């Protein structure tokens, strides 16, 4: 378990701590592709679903029980499967949305050892260090991805 | 350095396949859960809402359904789960639900008047009232059919043909009396064995009266078995008879068919606007999912049977 | 139609016996809605003429029913049963299909 | 119970118009056409012409030049106009209701059911 | 330190999108693919297993089928495919799939004589026997209703009216006669023309026997076309006719209402229990699913018609 | 699909039965498996939600009903039969797509929990021990079973 | 050790549900959405094409459908939405859909004239035209039925039974004519009133002719209402009437029966073969899916309505 | 998503054709594409297996059969043009959803399927060589063909 309460932009990002500063924002581009990928996602969850089955009252007299009962199930039988349909992507990618959500906390911290090699130690929790003694400018291009 | 992700306060909880309660920093609720309660005008044109009375009490005229003489355009009608006032007389209207059905695709009625009580020279047409049907207390019947009564001791062949010279279809209703014994026969139309032929391009119905004992609903056991048709314009039906005729004397134009549905409920009306309505109440949202109630009419939400549909927008 | 030819001119019969008025057409009397379109009157020697039949065969509101019509097209037949007293006076057929109505020649119908 | 009702002179000038005028109890002009009839001594039945209780007119071809036919539904009362009064002219005008409603849409035919008593004019 | 994964000697088999028969360590079936074989009692109450009888056949108390004259209370009726005792008479029951299907919701019926043969006096009650229906070789006929011939070469008017003084629906049962030409009517009913005319708070029906020639169906050209109805309590039925009736003696009390249904199935009883039946065997498992067959009664597992369903609920 | 279950750790390890994911112990004062029962605990509640969930969301499923129709009304009786075979099809597609997908991503679960707890000793010796490559670690200073007890309760 | 993956020229992409318009390596398209747009032969028999025809044209033998005469086996029925010729004379075909739905499954019908024209001694046979069906300007008829007319002032009664000695069922066609007047029927049947009764192991009707003033469809005001029956072998069929019969001619043998659908289009025929086949065109294709249109018949991919469907077979 | 489609591999190269991954070659000796033949025969098997399964088990889809109905008859008309449209509609929803889940966990595979043949170089390189991000594993020692090749074989 992690994460910092300080940080209000973004939904990932990174934290700071060196001399000349300790206050930490956020990644432009991670975020952004994690929210262009969310979005996407509610975009087609619903989109999928616009030609959903749409019940429709139709009347029997004493006489058409069976016909009625035939209306009945099939009516209550589209419904109940799709309301599994809209359970199961519920329940599907949410944990799709949780375990993508977890890549790409994972494919953060690796990424100044993965981009950077060698730079310091992996530690807990996704916290990641720098060996090497420097400013704000190495911290900054870091944060940028050029270097 | 530390690397990490962000955290928050929220107590937005989650269902996920291994784990049914997962808090979330945000998430989208995609079920709207709540209603109105209480029927809206879906697009600015206000329902028909039939309150204490059926289709079929309305199209034949039930006097106690008599507030709907004129009818404006509707975006749906709205009817209770059992009225009290639908077909006062006992009987039955052929292929209701059929009429029903079709009603559901049409948004106006012109009722015009295609058969005058003048058109009727050689019987009586101010006797035929009930107490099944009353007005005001008094015996009556109901208003867009006419029931035609021997005149001097007597009940001469009827045969009027009606012809649609309207660009627009006709709901023509009619019908017949299954009286109670042959003395009520003759004692009303002064023929033992009588009929009613209908003619139409496709129509080619007989009806013959059904003398029987009955049972005593609403205080009569005679039984007016109503029939409609659709007469397509350049058409014309024929009605030929000798007694038990319930004749036309209104009938139904169609002049604006488009989209609606007979909806069931005796929720109250609201002077109100929506966009999507449903039997309970409607819908303003736009969510996609909601869980009122399956029947919704407009442009509405899916309905899903599920509590809680929730989508996770973010970690942890 | 136009011409409206009714055969006898004046029938002889007793009481107690069948008659037979005739009456044909110049063209087809038949509505467009499969109707008749013929009308059987008598005119007593006093009173104003009175509707027997109409649209063929189908017996008015007040007259006995000895008074009987048949035929389709253009050959048309009044019968009347009984011919008691009563009867006597002027027959006359109708045509009624088109604008210019025409009357049929009477038959006096003698006692 | 409808009861016709005719009204008008006896002697008529061989060079004027004449004037008749039915009148009906009972039951208004209402719905149906209302027809003129003319009998000679003897002879047969011809009609004069025939109103609808709008006002449409349809009239015999051989009187067609000098007919005029009229309605008051206020009064309940439809004239005949006949000019240029010829000596062939001479007759028992009766008057009738055709009770057939033939218009555009509805059909139905009951005869000339209810007659008049007839009015001489020479 | 070393780190690794649990595994055993199983031989666990399950299947994914990527590759299939993936042994693996912990696997679960939730398939159900065994059956008892035999129809148990479903909760403790016996079904009504209709051994070569059919639904008219019961109902109707057909003489081969005189088994289920005391029925008592049922959890589902059990029948064959092609049932050998049905109609023994030639004929067809009208609304014989809306009877079966409110059958369905019926688990008992306690038959009751509602018009005994004593409420005939006027007419022969004894000779109502038939070659096609014949009971120990000697001819018989449908116990449940009486084919009333004529009495003294003369057929009196039959009219009587049954109030439905229980608090009970009550299933009545009747039918009409068709027979080969008009000497048969004139040597079984002395009436060339007749009729059955039944009247009901909501029924209204007239019958009129339809005299030709048909084929030796069991050896008999005539044709018992059967009627049915509900009567509802406080309301009563109005027999009347002058010939062919074949009217009722015994009516049906529908006594308990609940959930049932009519399977079709020849397996044995098996003198057994269960919490779930299906037409090939009781199923009595715990499982989700059971690929046995789609119908089945009571606390069932869902069918699927899969041969393999199995989740891998374990490690490789 | 993280490739360590018949990844960098080849086969598995027979006598691992006080719970999954366990672990060997290897020094001089003493040897025999033991199970990391953090991992087996959240592993085992993880299926059996997932197995709750598969066996609640197929609840309330299509039920077929018997129904009888005449020798006419034959176009009826088809709509009805293709009706209960079509949501049979689709109840069975769901079934057996269900649970192909969830034996893969079952599979690959077993297979995260054993790939991020290799990970869980990598960052709790961090140098001070040889990781080689069939997938144990080798101490530079050899932890006794006192020392060797923290990897296993995570205390360092 | 440049451990990397390689990247083609192909400008093919997929989708998934947080991408789209993936860009990708190799792909393989599982929907064909193509067609030939032509009627072809399905496995090497042609279909049934009732151009300018119908169902009910075709089977009753309509004189403008006349290149039918002896149809060889098929495996489809074409049809156009609104056939020119259908039931020449006005009237009606009861249970026509359930009679099409029966051609839904037969593949091949081999007529045979069961009731030759001989068999008619007291009746006339080559009157019982009209003009609501020419044949070549001069009035014709229904050529697999007879319109029988008095011959000699009489219509003496009609008593004929028909076994089927055949091994295989006959689809045997009658039907009722509806006259116009009481002097209409007079003249063509002597008998003012008048019956048919049919009857079979399996079937009983009493029809009666409706006389009654109709609209004016094809320039004729009766009606020919048609009835239809399957006797099977060793069955037979008895029709007794007095009037207003139009008698059977023509049976027609179920030779071959399988597996066929009325398909509903009037796309030209080209000569061509296939293994599966829609009503705009074939489907020559492996694909496992289509959209070219829901209805097909013969091994078809399966209907998915949609226009983009593609496996990420390739690494991006 | 397991990264290094866009990863560590940034770039991708342009070698050989029909083999889904492989590695590249740089020596003294020269270059060239031979794809590591176990994990692109493994990601081929993988995959056709995935079409199989995907047609296969969409074999009983709903086949639609044409049905007329009565003018009379509009409510049994419109209860089988809806059954026939729900049917079509699900059935057109899980298509559209198998290929879109279907084709995300095939991109994310094969993404899986290219780090893991990186990690495993790296397991068997160990503290002898360093590992840069493009791909190329830098050697302090000299591996000629057979040595490098050693780690294509998997026997390093
Ligand atoms: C319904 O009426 C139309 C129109 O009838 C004509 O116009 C009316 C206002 C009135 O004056 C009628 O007498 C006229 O005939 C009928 O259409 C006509 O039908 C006749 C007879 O078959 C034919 O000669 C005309 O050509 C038709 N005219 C047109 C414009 O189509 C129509 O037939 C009537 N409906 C039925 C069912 O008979
Ligand atoms: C069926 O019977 C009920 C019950 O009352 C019966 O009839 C009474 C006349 C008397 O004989 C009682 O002992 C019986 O139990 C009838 O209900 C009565 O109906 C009459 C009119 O027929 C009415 O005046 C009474 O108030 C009613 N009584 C009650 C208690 O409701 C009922 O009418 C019968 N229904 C039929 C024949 O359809
Ligand atoms: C239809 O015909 C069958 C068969 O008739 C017999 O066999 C034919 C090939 C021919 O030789 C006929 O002349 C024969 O009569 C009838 O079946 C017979 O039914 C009677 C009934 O009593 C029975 O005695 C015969 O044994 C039966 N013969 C056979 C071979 O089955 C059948 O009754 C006829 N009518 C029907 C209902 O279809
Ligand atoms: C969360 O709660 C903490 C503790 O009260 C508070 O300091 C912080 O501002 C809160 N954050 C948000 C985003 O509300
Ligand atoms: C999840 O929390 C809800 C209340 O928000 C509760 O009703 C439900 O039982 C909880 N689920 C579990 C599995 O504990
Ligand atoms: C209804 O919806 C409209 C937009 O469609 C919105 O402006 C309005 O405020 C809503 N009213 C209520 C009472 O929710
Ligand atoms: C697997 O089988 C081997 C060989 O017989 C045995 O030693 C071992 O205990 C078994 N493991 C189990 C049952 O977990
Ligand atoms: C898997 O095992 C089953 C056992 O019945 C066998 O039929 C099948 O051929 C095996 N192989 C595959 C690839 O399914
Ligand atoms: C059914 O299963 C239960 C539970 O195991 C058991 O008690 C019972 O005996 C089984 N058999 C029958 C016939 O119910
Ligand atoms: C077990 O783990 C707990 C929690 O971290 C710790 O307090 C304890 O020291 C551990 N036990 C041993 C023997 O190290
Ligand atoms: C790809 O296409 C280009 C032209 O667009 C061509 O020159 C080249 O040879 C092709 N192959 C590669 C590997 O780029
Ligand atoms: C994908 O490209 C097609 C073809 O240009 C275009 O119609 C479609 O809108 C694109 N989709 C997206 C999501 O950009
Ligand atoms: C249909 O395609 C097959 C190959 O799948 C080919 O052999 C055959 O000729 C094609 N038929 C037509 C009529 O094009
Ligand atoms: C290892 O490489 C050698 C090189 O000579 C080759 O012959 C051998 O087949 C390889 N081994 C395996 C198991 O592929």
């Amino acid at each position: 378990e992690g994460g910092w309460q300080g940080m209000v932009d973004g939904w990932y990002g990174y934290h700071h701590s060196n001399e000349q500063g300790s206050g930490y924002a956020a990644d432009k581009e991670s975020t952004q592709k994690a929210i262009d990928g969310v979005t996407n996602k509610v975009n087609s969850i619903i989109d999928k679903m616009n030609t959903q089955f749409e019940a429709v009252g139709r009347e029997f007299n004493n006489l058409e029980r069976r016909i009625e009962n035939l209306n009945k199930k099939m009516e209550d039988g589209f419904l109940d499967v799709w309301t599994y349909n809209a359970e199961l992507l519920v329940l599907m990618e949410n944990e799709r949305t949780l375990d993508f959500h977890d890549s790409n906390v994972k494919n953060l911290y690796d990424k100044v050892r993965l981009q950077l090699r060698d730079n310091a130690k992996e530690l807990g929790n996704g916290c990641f260090e720098f060996y090497h003694k420097c400013d704000n400018e190495c911290m900054e291009s870091v944060r940028n991805g050029t270097y | 350095i530390c690397i990490g992700y962000h955290a928050n306060n929220s107590t937005e909880q989650v269902d996920t396949i291994m784990e049914k309660n997962v808090t979330v920093t945000h998430a989208q609720d995609i079920l709207e859960k709540t209603h109105n309660g209480k029927l809206c005008d879906l697009n600015g044109v206000k329902p028909l809402i039939l309150k204490d009375c059926s289709v079929a009490g309305w199209l034949l005229g039930n006097p106690m359904c008599d507030e709907f003489i004129r009818v404006p355009e509707w975006s749906y009608i709205v009817e209770r789960d059992n009225p009290a006032n639908d077909l006062c007389y006992p009987g039955s209207l052929n292929d209701y639900e059929e009429l029903k059905h079709l009603l559901s695709r049409i948004n106006h009625f012109e009722k015009i008047l295609i058969i005058p009580k003048s058109s009727w020279p050689n019987h009586e047409t101010s006797l035929g009232v009930s107490a099944a049907c009353p007005y005001q207390g008094a015996p009556s019947f109901f208003r867009n059919v006419v029931w035609l009564i021997k005149k001097d001791d007597a009940y001469p062949t009827i045969k009027i043909s009606y012809n649609n010279t309207n660009r627009e279809d006709l709901l023509i209703l009619w019908g017949i009396h299954h009286s109670n014994n042959a003395e009520e026969q003759t004692n009303l139309y002064k023929n033992p064995t009588t009929y009613i032929s209908v003619g139409t391009s496709t129509l080619n119905q007989r009806l013959v009266p059904k003398i029987a004992t009955r049972s005593q609903v609403n205080g009569q056991r005679g039984r007016m078995d109503f029939f409609w048709t659709i007469l397509k314009p350049d058409d014309a039906i024929h009605f030929e008879s000798n007694g038990n005729f319930i004749a036309p004397e209104y009938a139904y134009k169609i002049v604006k068919k488009g989209d609606s549905t007979i909806m069931k409920s005796g929720v109250e009306y609201g002077h109100c606007n929506t966009k999507c309505q449903t039997p309970v109440g409607a819908i303003n949202s736009s969510m996609p999912f909601h869980n009122i109630h399956p029947l919704t009419i407009g442009e509405c939400p899916k309905y899903v049977k599920s509590n809680k549909l929730v989508l996770a927008t973010g970690l942890r | 139609d136009i011409v409206m030819t009714q055969s006898p001119l004046s029938l002889p019969v007793t009481p107690g016996e069948p008659a037979s008025i005739s009456c044909r057409s110049s063209q087809s009397l038949l509505h467009s809605y499969g109707y008749i379109y013929l009308d059987w009157y008598l005119q007593k020697p006093g009173q104003s003429p009175q509707l027997l039949i109409y649209l063929g065969s189908d017996r008015a509101s007040g007259i006995p029913d000895r008074f009987s019509g048949s035929g389709a097209g253009t050959d048309f037949t009044l019968k009347i049963s009984r011919v008691e007293a009563e009867d006597v006076g002027v027959y006359y057929c109708m045509q009624a299909l088109q604008t210019p109505i025409t009357f049929g020649q009477g038959t006096r119908l003698e006692i | 119970q409808v009861q016709l009702q005719e009204s008008g002179p006896g002697l008529v000038k061989p060079s004027e118009t004449l004037s008749l005028t039915c009148t009906v109890s009972g039951d208004s002009i209402s719905s149906y056409y209302w027809s003129w009839i003319r009998q000679p001594p003897g002879k047969g039945l011809e009609w004069i012409g025939y109103v609808h209780y709008s006002g449409n007119t349809n009239y015999n071809p051989s009187l067609k030049s000098r007919v005029t036919i009229s309605v008051d539904t206020s009064k309940n009362q439809f004239s005949l106009k006949l000019s240029s009064v010829t000596a062939a002219d001479t007759a028992v005008y009766y008057c009738a209701r055709t009770t057939m409603s033939r218009g555009p849409s509805l059909y139905y035919y009951y005869g000339l059911d209810v007659w008049g008593q007839g009015t001489t004019v020479t």
